[PDB]
């Protein structure tokens, strides 16, 4: 009662972790395989998605590598700001680079 | 490469055209004098309806003690004591796979009278739950 | 697929689907309401006719008269199948933030910089109620029932008004600023709100307490009002913000899907009545249908 | 009908053992060949080989006209025993390794069919666990709305009185 | 502790598996390289005295798995060091995340003792693991050239 | 593949039992804890009326005082059939007030069954045999020999085969004769289900075993009295079973193997003799009670002093009968 | 084989007694929402009386 | 153990059902795919016709040696039929001697 009970349960729980979770990998790693390099067009979840690299990492790499850059310098992106708060916040920021140089805080803005 | 009657490996290996499976010309033209009709797939099937397969030969080695004298006595001997000892053991094989079925369905309609009697015991506790409430 | 359509001028603001899953409108800045197909995905008409900026579409559950909520106080309404005016809802003496619909498409609720509230009949012309606060007033929402108002405005309290009573009922709290978009869900029994704080919070309808404060998207210095909505089980909760992306919740508390895809600030997020489809919207005059398989 | 496998994670073997004595008082209460065929199973019943003819290799020199027969026997089966190991000889082991090559054939093809077979047995139970997590989820869905109802209809009746 | 050819673009590899110290990594590379799994796969990285690694089906950087399901843990041994220019170890994305690939070191490597699996050393083909490691490569330490893997023949 | 698509279906469909058990379980505290915070026959109210309407005490000699076994002709009533401590086997007429025959042949009697042929009578007794008697030539014509004192009698459906216990241990079909190796301990009452294949024998150690007549197997078992059975009844039913022991009677259906109904009478009161009418059920012993089956009391007397040794119904109900170790045998 | 046999088998079983798992519990639900949904309405009127 | 058209080991053996002979699945493939024919008896036959080589089905063999009771019993067939041989070499040299 007790032998055949336990080979039953063994086969029902056990059968799944092997080919199952290399398979629903692999349809995983397709879908995003098929959504090209850089353009996640299959709907993944968050933790899914990140994918880490994986290796020993270049130890002889400079600081001149590391980043990604688009156009040499720095990596460079179009932006939607509405123009008010680009001007607005402008403003703002030289403010506080003249006050260093007068050395001047000039109190704060007020009513 | 192996016969689908008696388990051998073919010295004239025929396949019949119904059902894609390789019979001893033997033991399948048996078969069709009894019943005509394919074994495994039980469709018409007659002796012109076969058509026999070519090999490169089966090779056995006669072993290195090989006289008139083992083949009649102790190789022979062996064969009948084989086929004999083995279907006695088969049939008990199967008189015991009968009585563990019996115990099989017996324990299975156990359980459904369980599921049976504890699904109107559930549904009823639950709802004198909801019943509770008011 | 996802299907990216171009098509607005300028920022776009609100998309909808009809209350039976065979349209978008759509229209922000343009001064245009451009209304759309589901299943060759191409245009329609071009509703003409608002002088100010539209804030707020939305359907009549009849799937064939639309409402509109400019910056110059107007509410219009317009007739679906051949594209003409019906009517100017002059009331507000300022820019009309939020619209609200029932199921009798007949009252509808406005939302202005003049603080104050304003039920509307399709057939007056004029305020059936008005119910003036004090802050400029900013998101609204009105039950199935045809029964309880929400109110969300500047001080972070969301108000709770009836239509037989017009008192002061209940006030959600624990949010500290700005409300952008309530939503009720498919059953009646639960709200959902965007603040300024990224607090993305559910309040309960009948006891009053939050549920589950969703944190993780960002509103910033672009003011816009964000939105938020209810899948059709009420499983998904689809929250979007001014970080280009789209924060989908589990409803337990867990982000699910957050896809990018977005070059500028995202305003109002729907789904779509039956299958499984995400309208987002944002300035940038771009739309995408984000699906599951 | 339903248990679900896989999503329970919380089966104890001591819910076996429960389990088994309600199905055990359940239990409580419910409670073709001719000639050849015979002396086979007669054969295997009894478990008795049928002598064979132990004569040929002992024999004995001055014998009789019946050792006479016996001799002639062993010379005849020893020529032939003789002839029968050279044609073995001849191809020797050639006609062994041969065969050889025939039986590994015969393996490989066995081992084949071992994995066709786990890879099908291995995919219908990975179709099966979607099954189970799919619905484990509703099951979960189902309850948590079930303990709100609960306690909802209490509170709404605490405050009435 | 049984060996394996690989059959690059480049020449011959033989190598042995020290698989009395790690049991499971030697049982991983052993069934997949047999399997035919390791079969028509690019060596995406090199790089000049380092490292070339390997074991990439999807060809991306971010592909691979084990015969066990997914991911399995590291076997460590103070025996087995990086101590020499041609040696068998599995590359991994943490602690204990060791997928189907692995690299051969061009050079010693003190550092990646006590994370990385070691499993094996080049026994033959010392010379086309030094010419494999010295090929032009784009700045994201690629191969111009994708240096396949022909067959996985396992001894 | 029978076999493995069974075990493997079988022990699924065990693990449902264990998620329903728990689930029933988690039911009961959660409630409990907030609970807490035929034209002819007679018709129940024409029976309730019965009255004591004869009580004969000659059937059976006044020097050995005592009527201990009771049956009534299937085919006709009004024929009595009785045992007495007297160790004589009378069959008496109802109607004409006579005693038809007195038939002797060496222990008190403690079983006696009445064949509808009329003609034919059945006894038994501690002197371990079981006798077949001729009515109209006043004869024994069998003695059918257990080994110790036969405890319980049942005349099979064909009328031609009788079941008897015995506190010997085994249980007999007269041509069989069988004994549980496990149970192994005496039997103390035997009756036969009216369909005629299965079987009740209650025990001494509190069980009700159930067998199969043509497999000569035990079946089941139905525990949960305690003391020696004393008494065991099949409805004509045919799916209720009524058994007795040492105060309670409990009420078995026998197409679920459960015990549904218990009626628990003080544990002074001793059941000896339990009988269906389907519509009612009598008791017998330190009384005589009748229940209604369907709403499970209807009558009760106390006419006889001492131990009513046994119990039965009229044809359509239309009397009851019962006998005493006072003598008499009643009609009410 | 045996094992093929009984997972393949094992599938068919079970993927018809889900849905009746299921559509029980749903009907059992939609009860529940029942008793909440009419709970709520006599509180509703103890506004009504004030 | 060899494919008839290539003369290589098949490693994916399918049998024809219309000339009996063990073809290369993906070489018989390209075959029925360039005209419908069986290429040794030139019949029709279809990718359809054409079998797997499969094991038998629920009954086990063992491999093809002396102790199994068919080959033993046709080595008794070569035994006799070569002894009937060798008695026509002396009845045949008797008829001349004599």
């Amino acid at each position: 009662e007790n032998s055949q009970s336990p080979n039953i349960q063994p086969l029902l729980h056990t059968e799944n972790l092997a080919p199952a979770v290399v398979d629903n990998v692999k349809d995983d790693l397709i879908v995003s395989k098929g959504g090209n390099s850089r353009e996640l067009a299959r709907n993944v979840p968050v933790n899914e998605m990140v994918q880490p690299a994986l290796g020993p990492a270049n130890p002889f790499v400079t600081k001149e590598q590391d980043s990604i850059k688009n156009s040499i310098t720095g990596y460079a992106e179009r932006e939607y700001v509405p123009n008010f708060v680009f001007n607005q916040e402008y403003y703002a920021n030289t403010h506080a680079i003249y006050g260093k140089r007068n050395f001047d805080d000039n109190e704060a803005t007020t009513s | 490469m192996f016969c689908s009657i008696s388990g051998e490996t073919p010295k004239e290996p025929v396949i019949s055209r119904v059902s894609g499976n390789v019979y001893e010309k033997r033991l399948i033209e048996q078969v069709i004098r009894e019943t005509s009709k394919d074994p495994v797939t039980q469709q018409e099937c007659t002796l012109e309806d076969l058509v026999p397969v070519k090999v490169p030969d089966f090779v056995r080695p006669r072993p290195p003690s090989a006289t008139s004298l083992p083949a009649l006595l102790s190789l022979f001997q062996e064969e009948w004591d084989s086929v004999a000892l083995e279907q006695f053991e088969l049939r008990r094989n199967l008189t015991e796979t009968k009585q563990e079925l019996s115990t099989a369905l017996y324990s299975l309609d156990a359980a459904l009278r369980v599921i049976s009697r504890l699904t109107k015991e559930r549904d009823e506790a639950r709802e004198a739950l909801a019943k509770f409430s008011d | 697929p996802n299907l990216q359509m171009f098509g607005h001028t300028a920022e776009v603001l609100v998309a909808r689907f009809d209350p039976s899953g065979s349209y978008f409108a759509s229209g922000g800045m343009d001064r245009q309401i451009l209304l759309w197909n589901v299943f060759d995905v191409k245009n329609y008409g071009v509703l003409n006719g608002c002088k100010g900026a539209i804030t707020d579409l939305q359907w009549s559950r009849d799937s064939r008269v639309v409402y509109c909520s400019s910056s110059d106080t107007h509410l219009m309404s317009w007739d679906a199948v051949s594209g003409q005016k019906i009517r100017k809802h002059k009331g507000h003496a300022g820019v009309v933030n939020a619209l609200d619909v029932l199921k009798v498409s007949e009252l509808l609720t406005s939302v202005s910089d003049d603080c104050t509230m304003k039920v509307w009949d399709s057939r007056s012309k004029d305020c059936i109620k008005t119910i003036e606060e004090k802050y400029p007033l900013t998101a609204v929402a009105i039950a199935q029932q045809g029964t309880q108002v929400f109110i969300g405005g500047i001080d972070g309290a969301i108000k709770i008004w009836d239509l037989r009573n017009n008192h002061c009922s209940h006030v959600l709290k624990g949010h500290k600023d700005i409300i952008t978009s309530l939503a009720i869900s498919k059953d009646g029994s639960s709200l959902l709100s965007n603040s300024m704080d990224n607090t993305v919070r559910i309040f309960d309808v009948k006891a009053q307490r939050q549920l589950q404060i969703f944190e993780g998207a960002i509103h910033g210095q672009e003011h816009n009002l964000l939105g938020v909505a209810w899948s059709r089980n009420s499983r998904f909760v689809g929250a979007g913000s001014s970080d280009k992306n789209v924060y989908v919740w589990s409803a337990t508390g867990d982000l699910r899907y957050v896809l990018p895809g977005h070059e500028g600030s995202v305003n109002h997020v729907d789904f779509h009545p039956h299958q499984d489809i995400i309208l987002s919207c944002s300035s940038d005059r771009t739309i995408f249908l984000g699906e599951l398989n | 009908l339903d248990s679900l496998p896989y999503f329970e994670s919380t089966y104890n073997e001591e819910d076996r053992s429960a389990a088994a004595q309600i199905v055990e008082e359940e239990l409580k209460r419910s409670g073709s060949d001719r000639l050849e065929n015979a002396i086979v199973a007669a054969g295997k019943g009894e478990k008795l080989a049928a002598i064979d003819v132990q004569r040929y290799i002992q024999l004995k020199p001055p014998g009789t006209r019946e050792s006479l027969l016996q001799s002639a026997v062993v010379w005849e089966y020893q020529k032939s025993r003789n002839d029968n190991l050279y044609l073995l000889e001849k191809h020797g082991e050639k006609a062994f390794d041969s065969s050889l090559e025939a039986l590994e054939v015969q393996l490989e093809l066995l081992e084949k069919e071992l994995v066709n077979t786990k890879k099908l047995s291995q995919g219908c139970n990975r179709k099966r666990k979607h099954y189970q997590m799919e619905v484990g989820a509703r099951l979960a869905e189902a309850e948590v709305k079930f303990g709100q109802l609960l306690q909802s209809s209490i509170q709404c009746r605490v405050a009435t009185l | 502790m049984a060996n394996v050819e690989l059959q690059t673009s480049l020449g011959k590899i033989l190598i042995e598996l020290y698989t009395e110290h790690a049991p499971k990594t030697c049982q991983n590379f052993y069934t997949l390289a047999k399997e035919g799994y390791y079969d028509g796969v690019i060596f995406h990285r090199v790089i000049p005295d380092f490292v070339i690694q390997g074991g990439d089906p999807t060809g991306t950087g971010r592909g691979g798995t084990s015969i066990y399901g997914d991911k399995f843990d590291d076997e460590i041994h103070s025996d087995l060091h990086h101590t020499g220019a041609g040696i068998l170890s599995m590359a991994n994305a943490g602690p204990n995340t060791n997928s189907s690939q692995f690299f051969i070191t061009l050079a010693p490597t003190p550092w990646l003792d006590g994370k990385h699996t070691i499993f094996g050393r080049v026994v033959s083909g010392l010379s086309v693991c030094k010419r494999m490691g010295l090929i032009r490569t784009d700045s994201s330490d690629r191969p111009i050239e994708p240096l396949k893997i022909i067959k996985a023949v396992a001894l | 593949q029978e076999l493995s698509t069974a075990l493997y279906s079988l022990d699924a469909a065990l693990r449902v039992i264990s998620r329903l058990t728990k689930e029933r379980d988690e039911a009961r505290e959660a409630l409990a804890k907030f609970s807490d915070n035929l034209s002819s026959k007679r018709k129940r109210t024409k029976l309730q009326p019965k009255w004591a309407t004869d009580d004969a005490v000659s059937q059976l000699l006044q020097a050995t005082p005592s009527t201990i076994l009771e049956n009534l002709e299937t085919e006709s009533t009004t024929s009595f059939f009785p045992s007495p401590e007297n160790s004589s086997f009378v069959l008496c007429l109802h109607k004409d007030e006579l005693l038809c025959l007195d038939i002797q042949s060496e222990g008190s009697a403690l079983a006696c069954c009445w064949l509808t042929s009329s003609k034919i009578a059945v006894a038994t007794a501690d002197a371990i045999s079981i006798f077949e008697f001729p009515v109209s030539s006043s004869g024994l014509q069998s003695v059918g020999e257990i080994d110790e004192k036969v405890n319980f009698l049942q005349a099979h459906p064909s009328g031609e085969y009788l079941l008897a216990a015995s506190n010997e241990k085994c249980y007999i079909f007269s041509k069989s004769q069988v004994y549980n190796i496990t149970v192994a301990q005496h039997i103390t009452s035997l009756a036969v289900h009216p369909d005629g294949n299965l079987f009740v024998a209650g025990l001494e150690n509190g069980e009700l075993r159930f067998f199969e007549t043509s497999s000569g197997n035990e079946l089941t078992k139905f525990g949960p009295h305690s003391s020696p059975v004393k008494t065991l009844q099949f409805g004509e039913n045919g799916y209720w079973l009524v058994v007795t022991t040492n105060s309670d009677i409990f009420i078995w259906d026998l197409r679920k193997s459960e015990l549904v109904q218990k009626i628990p009478l003080q544990t002074k009161v001793a059941a000896v003799s339990l009988d269906i009418t389907q519509l009612l059920v009598s008791s017998d012993g330190e009384t005589l009670y009748v229940h209604i089956y369907v709403k499970s009391r209807c009558m009760s007397q106390t006419h006889v002093s001492s131990i009513s040794n046994l119990v039965w119904l009229n044809e359509l109900h239309q009397l009851l009968f019962s006998t005493s170790n006072g003598a008499i045998l009643r009609l009410g | 084989r045996k094992n093929l046999t009984c997972y393949e088998f094992l599938y068919n079983q079970e993927r018809l007694a889900l849905p009746n798992r299921l559509e029980a519990a749903e009907i059992e639900l939609s009860k529940m929402q029942q008793i909440e949904a009419y709970a709520q309405q006599d509180y509703a009127r103890v506004t009504g009386q004030n």
